[PDB]
């Protein structure tokens, strides 16, 4: 399973480019595959998103008019078609797997971004050069818009780690479910507009930028981040 | 009151479904027919252009305008009342009786017996198929056909002994609802796909009849 | 035959070297079971007015 | 030779069957008909699940009373969300025939097997999106009946060659053969203990063995016909019994011998699947009259009829909380009641 994105590059301001990204170690027409931007020096962003068999698709507000999203599930490549870029486009653009059945764990596999240069529901999270000690507790908060619980018992909120020079990798899902691989020390509790992931015994291979998502109303909404010193 | 997981699972349970839809008309055009008979009873050649797919074998072949599928349930040496409900919704029963073994020819006959009385097979038809018609026809001028069995008479021919076998079969049906289809065939007989063909129409007309309250 | 003669007799050993009780507190268990869980199983006495587990 | 061992087995049964008579006193009668009785039960049809287009011949509960698992003749098992009438996965089968479905305890395995003599198990959460076979498990000379999940690592399956084992997933092999049962074990029940289970087979009996050894402990008798079903009571010290002639029973570990019986004149169908509810009160039994009535452990008492099967029911389950019970039928619906 490994997700390989590639296009990209300098372009005009008004010009257009395709990117693309293709699977390869996994079923692609099980998966509802996004494309999240990263602006060179801010937080993450949600544009595009297709369904599994292009049955439902769907655009941010900053993506509706302007961009479109493919996918050829026979020879399992996903296309992002953007027209008239603007300077606001320069970001890096990763491609985000995605499964939905009952015990799913969405968004649970990021792609190697692709950097480009072009020459609701509000969520703002703790403070953002936190002090973090090897081997302490940790408590990184969140918070949100709205309280992020469905009649269905599932409160939706996801953990994002960004380590320096990575990918985001997903950490916690529903609101307290492990992802498969995270160690058992990450842990994460709450309620309803009021979320903290609580990280004891802190170690290495810990430090970066922790994000929140919110998956109730579709149009996604993170965080700006919290960054682990030291 | 639906979240985009929720939405999401529906889709894919719409997509799952309608998978199962298209596997199902697929699948509902293969006739599926139940071997049977005695030790090598000449099972394993019925059909010279078969292309084989242990518990139970299944062979496959495919004629004009319909499939086929045979399950030779070889090998299946446990109670025959608990899976012979699986093939219950067979369209036809294909019994190959071998006319050389005398000793084993009351067995075919018992096997005969048990599975035209069933519960589960009252309505399904019959296709004989007495095999090893060549070698059988070449032994009748030593063996008599009495020393297995009696209470006949008759010149001791070919054809007379295999109207009375066919006889013998048909007194151990006891159904309304059933028509046994018998076809002398030989081991050198390319002419089997035909026959099965008609027969299994024959068998579907049939039954369409029964299902309407006709015959 | 001799090998399943002798597996028999080994068997049939293993039913008769064990007893247990004549009934004085196996059928008392029973009753002393159900009474207490009663209230735990609701194949018995539902109450679909709050939670309702299934409409 | 051989008449000596037989006289000598000869006596130890007498002894045996002396021992049981003996042992009978102040027996099932007037002493669970001292106490009130359960009453009326009705249950509503809740659920109607569908999407099967073949006889569903098996049935297994998740853990989580939230998951259920389907294996029908079609070649397909449909693992059903069953809070929302919703499909999870569907797994295309190599053999279309199948008698037997299982759900691992932990909610990641589940197990099929049928008329391939091959127990074939399931991994669903993998990193690839899709179930795929784990292990198939082959060795038996005879079609698989029933299969019960111990762990991820071990199972344990019923089958029609006159044996039972248990299964290592990881390597499989056969590390315990049950030998016994000269007829065809046909159901299989696991205790709340996962030390000791039941069997029932084909020549009337009904066998109670140890996980940890390989060996009875226990041979109750008494049916007169096949068996088909077979439940562990909650407390773990007795077991239900459906049989072909129309007559459930109930069991008793510690007195080796049999309680109240609950048959009725006018049925003659076969039993195929009994269960328990949660406290062990209710017995639900399935029938092949097209029906599945429920009863009481205790006294003899047709509480209620749960009827609605337009073919004879094959798999009838309670779930482990006992909220809500789920029967299958041959008519590609199966329905979970309340």
């Amino acid at each position: 399973v490994q997700l390989v994105e590639s296009g990209g590059g300098l372009v005009q301001p008004g010009g257009s480019r395709k990117l693309s990204c293709s699977a390869s170690g996994f079923a692609f027409s099980s998966f509802g595959m996004h494309w999240v931007r990263q602006a060179p020096e801010k937080g993450l962003e949600w544009v595009a998103y297709i369904s599994s068999g292009s049955g439902t698709i769907y655009y941010a507000d900053t993506v509706k008019g302007r961009f479109t999203i493919s996918r050829d599930d026979p020879k399992n490549t996903l296309f992002l078609q953007m027209t008239s870029l603007t300077s606001e486009d320069t970001a890096m653009y990763y491609c985000v797997r995605s499964i939905y059945y009952y015990g799913s764990s969405p968004f649970d596999f990021w792609g190697q971004g692709t950097t480009l240069t072009v020459s609701d529901i509000v969520m703002t999270q703790a403070t953002s050069s936190v002090p973090v000690i090897p081997g302490e507790s940790v408590s990184i908060s969140c918070r949100s818009s709205k309280s992020l619980l469905h009649s269905n018992g599932n409160t939706y909120l996801y953990w994002f780690l960004q380590r320096p020079g990575q990918s985001p990798q997903l950490l916690i899902y529903r609101m307290s479910n492990l992802a498969s691989g995270v160690p058992d020390r990450f842990s994460g509790s709450g309620s309803g507009t009021a979320f903290t992931l609580t990280i004891s015994r802190l170690e290495a291979e810990d430090v970066g930028v922790y994000y929140c998502m919110q998956h109730l109303e579709y149009p996604l909404t993170f965080g700006a981040g919290t960054k682990l010193e030291l | 009151t639906l979240s985009a997981e929720d939405k999401a699972a529906v889709e894919r349970s719409k997509m799952i479904e309608k998978n199962l839809k298209e596997d199902g008309i697929s699948a509902a055009k293969d006739v599926k027919l139940l071997l049977l008979g005695a030790d090598n009873s000449g099972k394993s050649t019925i059909v010279k252009q078969m292309k084989i797919i242990t518990g139970i074998v299944e062979t496959h072949f495919t004629f004009k305008n319909l499939h086929f599928r045979l399950f030779d349930v070889g090998g299946q040496r446990s109670e025959r009342k608990k899976w012979i409900h699986c093939f219950e919704d067979v369209t036809a029963i294909i019994f190959c009786v071998d006319l050389s073994d005398y000793n084993r020819m009351h067995e075919s006959l018992m096997l005969f017996d048990s599975i035209c009385n069933n519960k589960f097979f009252i309505d399904t038809s019959i296709i004989l198929f007495l095999n090893k018609k060549d070698l059988f026809g070449e032994k009748i001028k030593k063996s008599p056909l009495t020393i297995c069995f009696p209470e006949y008479t008759g010149p001791n021919t070919y054809e007379d002994a295999a109207a009375y076998i066919q006889a013998q079969f048909e007194s151990k049906n006891r159904s309304p609802n059933k028509e046994i289809y018998c076809h002398m065939t030989c081991a050198t007989d390319t002419n089997n796909a035909q026959v099965i063909f008609d027969a299994v129409t024959d068998i579907i007309i049939a039954n369409n009849l029964r299902g309407c309250g006709l015959y | 035959s001799i090998a399943q003669a002798r597996k028999l007799v080994e068997q049939l050993k293993m039913e008769a070297n064990i007893d247990r009780i004549k009934v004085s507190k196996a059928a008392a268990d029973l009753m002393a079971y159900c009474e207490a869980h009663a209230k735990e199983d609701p194949l018995l006495t539902p109450v679909p007015a709050s939670e309702n587990p299934f409409r | 030779e051989l008449d000596q061992l037989r006289q000598e087995a000869e006596q130890l049964k007498n002894q045996i069957r002396d021992a049981r008579k003996a042992c009978a006193d102040a027996t099932l009668s007037q002493i669970t008909n001292n106490i009130d009785p359960v009453g009326r039960i009705q249950m509503r049809t809740r659920r109607t699940l569908r999407g099967h287009l073949a006889k569903i011949y098996a049935m297994h509960w998740g853990t989580d009373s939230r998951l259920l698992v389907s294996a029908s003749q079609d070649g397909k098992l449909i693992i059903w969300d069953s809070y929302t009438t919703n499909k999870v996965h569907a797994i295309p089968l190599r053999s279309s025939w199948v008698m037997t479905c299982a759900y691992a305890p932990s909610g990641n395995y589940v197990a099929c097997g049928g008329l391939d003599n091959i127990c074939s198990i399931y991994n669903l959460k993998t990193r690839e999106g899709n179930v795929r076979v784990s292990r198939e498990l082959a060795g038996h000379t005879g079609y698989l009946s029933c299969c019960r999940f111990l762990d991820d690592n071990q199972i344990v399956t019923s089958s029609g060659d006159t044996t039972c084992a248990l299964w290592d997933i990881e390597t499989g092999q056969q590390t315990t053969t049950f030998t016994g049962h000269t007829g065809d074990v046909m159901s299989l029940s696991l205790a709340p203990d996962t030390r000791l289970f039941v069997s029932g087979a084909c020549d009337a009996s009904a066998k109670l063995w140890d996980v940890r050894e390989g060996m009875c402990r226990q041979t109750f008798t008494g049916h007169e016909s096949d068996i088909n079903a077979i439940c562990f009571f909650p407390n773990g010290n007795a077991f239900a019994t459906g049989s072909d002639d129309a007559t459930c029973r109930l069991f008793d570990l510690r007195a080796d011998q049999e309680l109240m019986t609950y048959s009725h004149d006018n049925i003659i169908c076969g039993i195929t699947s009994v269960s328990f509810s949660k406290s062990g009160r209710l017995l639900l039994a399935g029938y092949d009259d097209f029906n599945c009535n429920v009863w009481d452990a205790l006294k003899a008492d047709r509480a209620g009829v749960l009827a609605g099967h337009d073919n004879r029911v094959s798999c009838l389950g309670v779930t482990d909380d006992g909220m809500a019970v789920a029967t299958g039928s041959w008519d590609s619906f199966l329905k979970i009641w309340n």
